């Protein structure tokens, strides 16, 4: 259904 | 012009965006579909949380890699028929964009010009 994207890293 | 919109009528979105924001605070919901006529793959998923604090080009890179496309395919995106700028964030999109059912709508093409 719904997708969850990432956050960047240091 | 949108699917989710032909799918569903706004009240419909509207409770949806609603109840995603207040499940998910720090995120902004986005539709993501494909432009009028454009000649690109479809995605699996139409619906996306995004992080606030993503930036336009961390969400190019996303969702190109989402489409499966050749490196030499060119893709472009639109908010408004228009196409965003580089230095925002999906936060900034949003907060400028978003329309009354709690959703931004993102369309995205080949073409640099939206509906080409």
């Amino acid at each position: 259904d719904w997708e969850n994207l990432p956050s960047p890293r240091f | 012009k949108f699917q989710y919109k032909e799918d569903h009528p706004f009240e419909y979105r509207k409770k949806e965006g609603e109840k995603i924001r207040k499940k998910y605070p720090d995120r902004v919901p986005v539709i993501v579909e494909k432009a009028p006529k454009a000649r690109v793959p479809d995605l699996d998923k139409r619906k996306y949380l995004v992080p606030s604090d993503l930036t336009v080009g961390q969400f190019y890179f996303l969702i190109r890699k989402r489409i499966h496309l050749r490196p030499e395919d060119a893709l472009f995106f639109f908010v408004n028929n228009t196409i965003p700028p580089t230095s925002a964030t999906m936060g900034q999109l949003y907060e400028d964009n978003h329309e009354e059912d709690y959703f931004l709508y993102v369309a995205y093409s080949d073409e640099s010009v939206y509906g080409k």
